[PDB]
């Protein structure tokens, strides 16, 4: 079954030259069945003895699979693939079952071997060349697409693609998705339809040299789609089985953490905190840890979960998209995709490394795009959201803050906890409020500062700072102040880092000591915050700016 | 035709940039459109055996329902050699302006068979249910900086007979646009415009108004008394300001600001603060001098969202001596989200850039990458598409421009 279908051009890489890499010596019985194997395929037709004008070889190896005490094959194209030149995309990003419309019936057809169906270009068939020694010291070359060879797939797929549009055609009300050596089929036709198409397809595929399994031998659903379980009027999250066991080493916690975290996608609640506190310090990667209480009460906890399976439906175009987000804890969130309530489509959930300075409005607002891109990916289209947040709040954020920011049409969803603005900075000054012109410097090579304020009612103080920085001396002068207040405050300050608090209000932090200061901006009732050029005379500036540098 | 030969630059190889996902919507009208110009004979499927990729899209004009399909070649373009085209200085003085779409003209004209590879492209499909599928053009291309050059000769030809029957009119065109330039009054503008159409459909509001874009000062506030406050605001502008006018000097105010006072606190402006400030706002009544644009170094413009669907810009060269500034409020109508807002400043910027200097600017944009590039096609409507670059808008510059008068 070698296939009359037109050959893709395929050329090395720019400038460079066939494999040339010595054939390793063999047993008797290692050459005896390459040699049968060979003679076979080479009546077949797919591979061509070649005589000495050929320079280049490839390393022919000969391994018994498993399940047969028989000998089969194998080939090493490494080198050869490393000179192949790139083919666009062999998966352009896998299908997810939720973007699947359901089918009365799906068939899937194993075109396994039809990469050897495919010819290869006539001028490549060159580099292709191997060689079977003989017992105390016969050369071939491929005719058709090897496998493991580079461009194989990506020839294939392309091949199918084309001896596909005809059918397709034809029969626009029946659904292919290709992957792999795997057709998938369905529609929504009676069953015996169905089967007469199948068929149908088969033997038009039959046509151009390749074989497909039967009906008495082919794929029924379910379908195990890569982590789930397929039927064509829902899927299932195929039940993960944690190892119960007596001694753990490092390894495996990471392993078992990888497939936690996994599955917390689907199985919101799982945890993980105390079971990752078992790898501080590791110094190898086999040493066995003692599981603390903790981490049992943990563990366990999470075999519960993954006890309960999860069966989801499919997608049904002339429903809407919706999709509602929780925030489980600062900066995580938990979002699930439905079309009718609570026969969800997809869930998932996202950590968020607070990084540098962050608020949890701008982190709903990551969640929400990162959720409508892959929705478009998906659906095409993007959801119409439900958020823990009122509009009040987004509405008062967004217009004020700095960067360029937008959520798609929305609904508040009143699903506790909301998301809201822990504290704001007044617009002015306010009245009838002590003000603290506070100041912070340090010796950056000794590391040696001091920070400090002074307020208009008298008030002073100053403090000594051993191994600190810069930044942290302004900064600390700020916690000070903060400290030392009440609930209504106002703060100059000539830092440039205070400008970035005022410009981005943040709820949270790396920093610790941000941190603090923002526990203290929460507990306050009333604070303004202003900025000064530094080092110039403005008054604040100059005495509790004067008592700190030296 | 006979078609001439194009290459890359030296070194250089094709674009292999990654699809971005598309809409239903989009994908189907991109279907449509595509199955049209293949029969068309414009463009052709290839194989995989071609591994070049630039993103595709689609869009819809004002006053157009109908969908039109726009490529991303800015890499491509940054690779295809250079050739030269000349830039008037005329229009940027014109009474008006108006823009013309001739990015059609192209499909009439081949492109050299070996430099088709490299313009490679593919429609996705809606959760990759099926592979893509991969086009290449066969006719110069609408959005690729080779088109308006290899038209070039054609181009000329067309226009001469309105050129030499209407020297009093200036005709610049930037890629799938043309640029017409008139003082006359609209009536003679508009008619005298239709006309050329016809001129060219003979061969197979909306106006814009250069002059007026006029650089705007620095206006300062302006109280019966002042605040300690007060005073640090304008304080901080002056001295940060002082970078673009050195003859700005704060120290009288400063003077005033010595002792820990509180910010609601008044104070009286001593005589010689009075003058300082008054010698200042002199200053600031006109723009920096020595700034001269140089045509070997690249245009950048900045934006600052200042809220409430307001933004500021400033075009430049070298930091702190402006070639251009502005404010920009809000289309009526995207009352809700900022990135319609910032897509359409962006091209009304890239406009006037394109009219003055003739050269797009590269933008510097107070947006997180991923909420831009999940979003600005959709309200795109220019067939060019300019350098960016996401920033983090320091808080001064940004008080700064907003006391633009
Ligand atoms: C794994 C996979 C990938 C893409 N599409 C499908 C499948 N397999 C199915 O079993 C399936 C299930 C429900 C609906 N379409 C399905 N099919 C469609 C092709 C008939």
């Amino acid at each position: 079954p070698i296939s009359p279908i037109e050959t893709v051009p395929v050329k090395l890489k720019p400038g460079m030259d066939g494999p040339k890499v010595k054939q390793w010596p063999l047993t008797e019985e290692k050459i005896k069945a390459l040699v049968e194997i060979c003679t076979e395929m080479e009546k077949e037709g797919k591979i061509s003895k070649i005589g000495p004008e050929n320079p280049y070889n490839t390393p022919v190896f000969a391994i018994k699979k498993k399940d047969s005490t028989k000998w089969r094959k194998l080939v090493d194209f490494r080198e050869l693939n490393k000179r192949t030149q790139d083919f666009w995309e062999v998966q352009l990003g896998i299908p997810h079952p939720a973007g699947l419309k359901k089918k009365k019936s799906v068939t899937v057809l194993d075109v396994g071997d039809a990469y050897f169906s495919v010819p290869l270009d006539e001028d490549f068939r060159k580099y292709t060349a191997f060689t079977i020694p003989s017992i105390n010291n016969i050369r071939y070359q491929y005719n058709v697409l090897p496998q493991g060879w580079k461009g194989s797939p990506a020839i294939f797929q392309s091949s199918m693609t084309k001896i596909l549009e005809p059918f397709r055609k034809q029969n626009p009300d029946i659904v292919i998705c290709q992957y792999m050596d795997d057709l998938y089929v369905g529609s929504d036709l009676e069953i015996g339809q169905h089967r007469t198409k199948i068929e149908e397809l088969r033997q038009h595929l039959l046509r151009w040299g390749l074989t497909t399994p039967d009906k008495k031998h082919q794929k029924e659903p379910p379908f195990l789609w890569m982590g789930y379980e397929l039927h064509p009027d829902k899927w299932t999250v195929q039940p993960i089985v944690l190892p119960e066991k007596d001694s753990w080493t490092v390894n495996d916690i990471q392993k078992l953490v990888g497939k936690l975290n996994w599955a917390s996608q689907i199985y919101p609640g799982i945890k993980v905190r105390q079971l990752c506190k078992l790898l501080r310090g590791t110094k190898a990667l086999t040493e066995v840890i003692p599981l603390t209480e903790e981490a049992e009460l943990e563990l366990a906890e999470n075999r519960e979960i993954l006890k309960e399976p999860v069966h989801g439906v499919y997608y049904d175009p002339s429903k809407d998209l919706i999709a509602e987000i929780q925030k489980q804890g600062q900066g995580q969130w938990t979002y699930q995709i439905y079309q009718e309530p609570f026969k969800n489509l997809k869930t998932g959930k996202y950590a968020r490394m607070r990084g540098a300075h962050t608020n949890d409005v701008k982190q709903l607002t990551e969640a929400v795009q990162k959720i409508t891109t892959e929705s478009i990916v998906i659906w095409g289209k993007t959801p119409k959201f439900k958020l823990p947040i009122q509009k009040e709040t987004w509405e008062t954020w967004w217009t004020e803050y700095w960067q360029a920011t937008w959520i798609p049409e929305w609904e508040f969803v009143n699903t506790p906890p909301l998301v809201k603005l822990w504290y704001q900075l007044e617009k002015e000054p306010i009245v009838g409020a002590e003000t603290f012109y506070v100041d912070g410097a340090a010796n950056r090579e000794t590391k040696l500062g001091k920070a400090g304020y002074v307020t208009n009612r008298g008030r002073q103080k100053v403090v000594t700072l051993t191994d600190t920085t810069n930044q942290k001396t302004e900064l600390q002068a700020i916690y000070l102040a903060l400290q030392d207040s009440g609930l209504e405050v106002n703060i100059v300050t000539d830092s440039q880092y205070a400008l970035g608090i005022i410009q981005a209000q943040p709820d949270q932090s790396e920093s610790e000591l941000v941190n603090q200061i923002i526990e203290q901006l929460i507990k306050k009732e009333k604070v303004y915050l202003a900025w000064v050029p530094a080092h110039k005379g403005i008054g604040g500036n100059e005495q509790v700016d004067k008592l700190v540098s030296a | 035709i006979e078609t001439v030969p194009v290459k890359l630059k030296p070194g250089m190889d094709g674009p292999k940039v990654k699809q971005w996902p598309l809409t239903e919507e989009k994908i189907k009208a991109l279907v449509e459109i595509c199955t049209e110009m293949e029969k068309e004979g414009k463009i052709s499927k290839i194989g995989p055996e071609n591994p070049y990729n630039t993103p595709v899209f689609a869009i819809k004009k004002k006053d157009s329902t109908k969908w039109r399909k726009l490529v991303d070649f800015r890499e491509l373009n940054k690779r295809t050699q250079d050739f030269g085209i000349p830039h008037p200085a005329g229009l940027k003085k014109k009474k008006s302006v108006t823009v013309l779409d001739v990015g059609d003209a192209y499909f009439s004209v081949p492109l050299d068979e070996d430099f088709r590879k490299y313009t490679a492209f593919t429609i996705p499909s809606i959760n990759n249910e099926t592979p893509g599928i991969r086009y290449q053009y066969n006719v110069l291309p609408q959005g690729w900086k080779g088109s308006p050059a290899i038209f070039q000769s054609s181009m000329t030809k067309i226009l001469e007979p309105f050129r030499k029957q209407n020297p009093d009119i200036v005709i610049c065109q930037y890629m799938d646009d043309l640029y017409v330039g008139s003082d006359l009054e609209i009536g003679q503008h508009r008619t005298k415009i239709e006309e050329l159409r016809q001129h060219l459909l003979r061969w197979g509001g909306y106006e814009l108004h250069p002059d007026k874009w006029t650089v705007q000062p620095i206006v300062l506030p302006e109280k019966d008394s002042w605040t300690v406050n007060d005073i640090q605001k304008l304080v901080g502008k002056l001295n940060w300001a002082s970078q673009i006018y050195p003859g700005i000097k704060v120290r009288q105010l400063c003077k005033l600001l010595r002792g820990t006072k509180a910010l609601t606190e008044v104070i009286p402006l001593t005589e010689e603060a009075e003058l300082e400030l008054a010698e200042n706002r002199e200053i600031l009544k006109e723009p920096v001098h020595g700034v001269y644009y140089d045509p070997s170094k690249d245009l950048i413009a900045e934006i600052q969202k200042q809220g409430q669907g307001q933004w500021t810009y400033q075009i430049y060269q070298e930091p702190f001596k402006n070639l251009k500034t502005g404010k920009y409020a809000r289309m009526r109508g995207a009352h809700t989200n900022d990135v319609k807002q910032l897509t359409e400043a962006v091209q009304k910027i890239t406009t006037e850039s394109i009219v003055i200097w003739g050269k797009t600017p590269k933008f510097k944009l107070p947006i997180q990458k991923e909420t831009w590039e999940t979003w600005w096609t959709e309200y795109w409507q220019a067939t060019w598409i300019p350098e960016w670059e996401f920033v983090n808008t320091p808080p001064l510059v940004k008080l700064w421009y907003q006391l633009e008068k």
